[PDB]
RNA sequence: AAACUCCAGUUGACACAAAAUAGACUACGAAAGUGGCUUUAACAUAUCUGAACACACAAUAGCUAAGACCCAAACUGGGAUUAGAUACCCCACUAUGCUUAGCCCUAAACCUCAACAGUUAAAUCAACAAAACUGCUCGCCAGAACACUACGAGCCACAGCUUAAAACUCAAAGGACCUGGCGGUGCUUCAUAUCCCUCUAGAGGAGCCUGUUCUGUAAUCGAUAAACCCCGAUCAACCUCACCACCUCUUGCUCAGCCUAUAUACCGCCAUCUUCAGCAAACCCUGAUGAAGGCUACAAAGUAAGCGCAAGUACCCACGUAAAGACGUUAGGUCAAGGUGUAGCCCAUGAGGUGGCAAGAAAUGGGCUACAUUUUCUACCCCAGAAAACUACGAUAGCCCUUAUGAAACUUAAGGGUCGAAGGUGGAUUUAGC
RNA sequence: UUUAAGAACGUGUUUAUUU
């Protein structure tokens, strides 16, 4: 709840969404019931903390291995990686390393974003002539 | 428990009408009557009469009709004459129709002594209120 | 119910 | 599926099914690529590789799931609690941790030789690793200790006596 | 489901019905407001079904289809608000600008109003709500008010704060009238149980009451029937001052006398300072008595009585 | 009840509104501006503001009623009153010089005391103990010895034992009676004092 | 209650009995077992396993012999409780518990988890319990019961211990769990006319009215713990009427009929918990993919249509009273409202006519009127006069007469006359009411 | 640590245009 403030402003920032309220079961593995049926469900998941307020994994972690999404997590000493995807081992904890994180995930979205807008605009201007 | 016109509760796939899905505790509230004279009202006579005449209609046309009527009668008296409304299906042939319209019609005007019209509302499929 | 006695 | 009726019921476990999805590797896709030696609580499963034409030798059950999975030839024997779901738990348990002979070479770097009598002495190579093959060879092992089992021992020391094995059946 | 396009063909049969509605009333259909619509409704179909939901209804469609939320993504499939795997983007939303605005004065550093009912809540945000959900968004606007919150801040908070209507409890005086002579009187009526009184009350008179043209002491011979009639009088020290005539009608011995007091003690605000009309409501000499006999019921000796009951 | 509850009780106390700003307290001043918004009952029927009104012989009163008829249960109110009213002018009147300063007249003051005399201090309860009742005492409330003294006076006249009697002079003398500490329903709760005191050790047997 | 009352209390003298605190320590011994102080002697084996052919030990209880005796105490006696109490409760006292010398050799002797060595990784793993396994060796078990039994043998054991079968019989027994129910089950919070205490009028006593049960009669049926008993009946002199006796008709008022059996075949209309608030489709997840389960708001897997509650509506409102009140429970009520499945009758289990029974030895439910003086009579409809214990209070009862209804009335009702009974406020118990 | 408080017959309750 420390960090919650930082991250929803993060994802609205770099145009991404952001869920760091209390995770309502079958959010993704029943999906369609909640939304619609033809709703789109995330492609990459992005853990800043992989324990809940109870020192557990988050159920997340789990749903999405089921739903077949990759996962990046940030796994402190007292967390569980088996099912992360890709892992980064580090202080989760600490306000002075978690903007950090956001400013380096928030940074390497905006540049991809911008990147193909440009490999597009070469691609149509020069497909024209 | 109380049974006298309710329709008992079950999955969710039995279709039921307005009127058919209102207990008899909604008669003034939520729904009307399905005969309306003067026979019940202080100081009158003969609704003893009126409601033979009732109940021998709605069977008379219950199988003069048979599997068109999509909802109960609508009986109506003004004075000497008397409207019966129907809404009816449309898979009957329109020829049919009209047969038993002047077929009907007459037949109760002599039996009856009155001047009797008939008035049919078409519909494609019976109306559904809800799913009980 | 015990049966009834005789 | 669990329901009240048993139309529901069918419906349950027939669409949650399609989304707990196997996949189940076949050696040459008529069966197995080695022999299986498991046990899922109480409930022992010992298949054995056989060649084409050896048909389906295995409990009524499996028989019904293998024809699902594509798995021609195979023998199975069931022990201990004959529990359908356990038998179908454990069952796919172990064909899903079999090591297949690609597998097998690149953990190792070596060759993998199959030995046929049909074909002689000729050696297949149905495997090659595709990193650094090894240089040197397996160490070779005088006397290998291996947990073997006495229903097999018994039999291929001709004293398994049954009145109920090798029976003609219809085909499978 | 009802769509988008849906209700702007249901916008299109409203406008052309509410144009033949004006045509057979003979109205202007320019002027023809929605309270001309019911009237007309009313005398064409008239229904007096109790249940006002259930009579014959011409309104706009914007107010008989609910409120339903737009699509939340597009072709592509992408959301449109960051918010929104949470289920509850508008809730969520909310909650995030009013804890970003309590971060920004820390660091640069009723009467009639109600805060906002759960059911009005939903309507604004189209969300579904729990009641825990409620209290947690009552709580920070509550936190917000306490701090020195900006002109910016208020307009924000009186998005969800809705007036009341305080009702005052002060009895309303009778316009004081005036007689051939020349005399000063006020009129009121009194009601107990199924009595009803008239009563009449001169400014100045020697204490005389008339009942149905006879004196109070003959009409009401029990002692505890005069004693009511004392009893507005003697509260306001005004005992041999004014000059009654009533009229009752119905009743019993008892109930005619309520029914008196009640009358009397109305007309008898006029010629008293609000002060005492206060008092007087205070002390219970203006409320109509509510307690009237109750229906016996079907299967018991009384209105609350059992019949016997048998065990074996 | 046909009332709501926000609906509040009416004070009928004439002197009260009377009272000048000046004297209020200022918990007494916000009561004050409370009742303005609050809504009031319609004052009963029994109780007015006149200066002779009594509550505790409009209590007796209703504990002698009979299937509604007050005018009756009134009616022998009174003629007690005025019965004792004359029995104590005609002792007043055949008394000595000095017996005649020590001789009540007033009947309301003999009624107030003959009740004061017969309120009983302390009570019995059956506590259920071992498949056994004990008669355990307790502290009576203000209440509760305040209805006894009423019940017992009106259950005493109501006995068989007096034959062809007038209720007012039966209630008259006990009245008096009671005044002067003597009479049956004295003797009552005499009697329920001694069985407390034989039955002292059962009162660890209570609990509240 | 019995017992004691050469009893009790203070103080002093005073053990062959038993060993507070320390001990929140976890040590010694092969196990049994060992917890007051001191002294003497003293706690096997330089690999492990190893005797149910032997040897030495083995709690408590108990046997033999001789002693001691504070207290406790089987047995027994007395007192009490109880339908009985050979028990639970109280008192007294004995074997016995102690010492010495011998025997007896059992236990839930169970930490129900063998000894030595070693491992924590892999499939960890049925469940529960105290996590899962390897190597080696000995001992032991192979469905339940018959059976800690019979026979045989051995023993200081003689109603004993050890070892230990069979015939007949059964298709289960058994171990661990899910759900629910129940508990003379714990904690906490409560009941509002409701459980207790507490308020008011009643019932249970008498007479009458009325229902029911028994008995009786040639002479209906049905309801008949709560949830029957002025109930089907907002209604039986004939009719109603389905009963009884007698007589009569046969394609029959009906393109017949049946109040014939089955409410344990049903619709229909209901009782009941309900003076409740839960039922549950469709998806997801947990338990290794078992019966099943699914919450914590500073939130930990639940989302939920629909039904009900609620909300609305009716009566005089916002109150209250009505109405409403799901899924299910009691194979609850009704085949005699009507309808109807199965079965049965068709010169009769159908139809019609005449007449007739519906009573009381007895017990009981509900209600009415009373036993009086806050009463009785008259006037009045509340400022009165009289009455007031064997001519009072008190029958709506009986008897007689008259009238009303009707074709028909000792019979139904009303009124009058006559009559003046029980009854003196009611046992255990019990109902309703904010 | 806190009175007493017995009993309840036997079966049956789940599948594919005039003319
Ligand atoms: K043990
Ligand atoms: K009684
Ligand atoms: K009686
Ligand atoms: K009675
Ligand atoms: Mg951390
Ligand atoms: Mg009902
Ligand atoms: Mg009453
Ligand atoms: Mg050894
Ligand atoms: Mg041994
Ligand atoms: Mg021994
Ligand atoms: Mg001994
Ligand atoms: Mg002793
Ligand atoms: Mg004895
Ligand atoms: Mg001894
Ligand atoms: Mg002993
Ligand atoms: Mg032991
Ligand atoms: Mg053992
Ligand atoms: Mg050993
Ligand atoms: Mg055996
Ligand atoms: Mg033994
Ligand atoms: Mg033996
Ligand atoms: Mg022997
Ligand atoms: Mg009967
Ligand atoms: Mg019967
Ligand atoms: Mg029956
Ligand atoms: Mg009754
Ligand atoms: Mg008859
Ligand atoms: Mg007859
Ligand atoms: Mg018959
Ligand atoms: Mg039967
Ligand atoms: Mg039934
Ligand atoms: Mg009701
Ligand atoms: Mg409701
Ligand atoms: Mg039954
Ligand atoms: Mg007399
Ligand atoms: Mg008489
Ligand atoms: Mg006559
Ligand atoms: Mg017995
Ligand atoms: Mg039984």
């Amino acid at each position: 709840r420390q960090f919650s403030y930082l991250i929803e402003n993060m994802a609205r920032d770099c145009g991404e969404y952001a869920h760091t309220r209390y995770f309502r079961g079958g959010m993704l593995t029943n999906a369609r019931l909640l939304f619609g049926p033809t709703v789109r469900l995330p492609d990459l998941i992005i853990f800043l903390h992989t324990l809940n307020n109870i020192f557990e994994p988050h159920v997340a972690v789990r749903d999405a291995a089921k739903m077949n999404i990759p996962t990046v997590g940030i796994v402190d000493t007292n967390c569980n990686p088996c099912l992360i995807t890709y892992p980064v081992p580090g202080n989760d904890d600490s306000p002075l390393a978690v903007h950090l994180y956001c400013r380096l995930f928030q940074t390497a979205i905006t540049r991809a974003k911008e990147k193909r807008q440009q490999v597009e605009a070469l691609y149509r201007l020069q497909g024209q002539k | 428990k109380n049974r006298a016109a309710r329709v008992r509760v079950s999955k969710g796939d039995k279709p039921v009408t307005y009127e058919e899905a209102h207990a008899p505790h909604y008669i003034a509230h939520r729904k009307g009557w399905l005969s309306l004279h003067t026979g019940n009202l202080d100081g009158e006579d003969h609704a003893a009469e009126r409601t033979v005449e009732d109940v021998f209609l709605r069977k008379f046309m219950w199988g003069t009709f048979p599997g068109c009527l999509a909802d109960q009668l609508v009986l109506k008296r003004r004075g000497n004459q008397l409207e019966i409304c129907a809404v009816v299906l449309r898979q009957l042939s329109p020829h049919k129709y009209y047969f038993l319209v002047g077929y009907s019609e007459t037949l109760l005007s002599y039996f009856y002594k009155c001047p009797v019209r008939l008035h049919l509302q078409t519909v494609p499929s019976k109306v559904v209120y809800k799913y009980l | 119910s015990e049966p009834l006695r005789k | 599926g669990k329901a009240t009726d048993r139309m529901d019921a069918f419906r349950k476990a027939k669409n949650r099914a399609v989304h707990h999805l196997h996949y189940i590797e076949r050696y040459e896709d008529h069966t197995i690529f080695h022999d299986i030696s498991l046990r899922f609580k109480r409930t022992h499963i010992k298949m054995k590789k056989q060649p084409k034409g050896y048909g389906l030798r295995c409990h009524r059950a499996i028989i019904t799931i293998c024809r699902l999975i594509g798995i021609k030839d195979m023998y199975a024997k069931v022990s201990g609690s004959i529990n359908m779901l356990s038998l179908t738990q454990g069952l796919f348990r172990g064909l899903s941790r079999q090591e297949t002979h690609q597998q097998l070479a690149d953990k190792k770097g070596l060759h993998v030789v199959e030995i046929r009598e049909e074909c002689g002495p000729l050696p297949i190579v149905v495997a090659s690793p595709r990193g650094p093959l090894r240089k040197d060879p397996e160490p070779e092992d005088e006397v290998p200790d291996v947990k073997l089992d006495w229903e097999d021992v018994k039999t291929a020391q001709g004293m398994k006596r049954s009145v109920w094995s090798n029976l003609k059946r219809a085909a499978t | 489901t009802y769509t988008e396009d849906f209700i702007k063909k249901q916008i299109e049969e409203f406008n052309i019905g509410k144009r033949h509605l004006a045509n057979m009333m003979g109205e202007d259909p320019e002027t023809f407001t929605q309270e001309d619509i019911d009237r007309a409704i009313a005398y064409l179909f008239p229904s007096g079904l109790f249940e006002k939901r259930a009579r014959p209804v011409m309104k706009h469609p914007e107010q008989i289809f609910p409120r339903q939320r737009a699509i939340q993504w597009g072709e592509d499939g992408r959301p449109f608000h960051y918010l929104f795997y949470t289920g509850k983007q508008s809730y969520y939303s909310l909650m995030h600008d009013v804890y970003g605005m309590l971060l920004n004065l820390e660091k640069h550093q009723v009467i009639g109003s109600r805060w906002l009912i759960k059911e009005e809540l939903e309507e604004m945000l189209v969300e579904k709500l729990s009641d825990l959900d409620y209290m947690q968004f009552i709580r920070l606007l509550e936190k917000l008010l306490t701090s020195q919150c900006g002109a910016a801040e208020e307009e924000f908070v009186q998005r969800f704060r809705r007036s009341v209507t305080l009702e005052s409890k002060k009895q309303l005086i009778e316009p004081v009238q005036y007689d051939e002579q020349g005399m000063a009187f006020s009129k009121s009526e009194g009601k107990r149980k199924t009595a009803k009184a008239e009563a009449i009350v001169y400014k100045h008179g020697s204490g005389r009451i008339k009942v149905n043209g006879i004196d109070y002491q003959l009409y009401f011979p029990i002692t505890q029937d005069r004693e009511q009639l004392m009893f507005p009088f003697h509260f306001v020290d005004r005992l041999g001052k004014h000059d009654v005539t009533c009229t009752v009608s119905g009743g019993g011995r008892s109930a005619q006398a309520g029914a008196i007091r009640l009358a009397m003690a109305k007309a008898l605000c006029s010629f008293v300072t609000e002060d005492e009309v206060e008092w007087m409501r205070q002390a219970g000499l203006l409320t109509t008595d509510p307690r009237v006999r109750e229906r016996k019921k079907p299967g018991q000796e009384g209105a609350r009585r059992k019949f016997t009951w048998k065990k074996r | 009840s046909r009332y709501s509850p926000e609906f509040k009780d009416p004070l009928i106390d004439k002197e009260y509104y009377r009272k000048p700003v000046e004297e209020l307290t200022e918990e007494e001043k916000y009561v004050r501006e409370l009742k303005k918004t609050q809504l009031i009952k319609a004052a009963p029927a029994g109780k007015t503001s006149s200066v002779f009104e009594d509550p505790v012989i409009s209590k007796f009163t209703n504990m002698m009623m009979i299937g509604g008829n007050k005018v009756l249960a009134r009616s022998l109110m009174i003629q007690t009153l005025e019965a004792v009213k004359r029995k104590q002018f005609e002792k007043y009147h055949a008394a000595s010089a000095e017996e005649q300063a020590t001789i009540e007249r007033n009947p309301y003051t003999i009624f107030h005391q003959a009740l004061k005399n017969c309120e009983p201090m302390i009570g019995l309860v059956p506590i259920l103990k071992g498949g056994r009742f004990y008669q355990v005492p307790v502290p009576l409330p203000d209440r509760r010895r305040r209805f006894l003294a009423m019940k017992w006076m009106i259950t005493e006249c109501r006995d068989k034992k007096h034959q062809r009697t007038l209720m007012p002079e039966k209630l008259s003398h006990k009245l008096l009676e009671a005044f002067h500490n003597q009479g049956p329903v004295i003797k009552r709760k005499h009697d329920l004092h001694k069985m407390a005191e034989a039955n002292r050790a059962l009162a660890h047997y209570r609990w509240w």
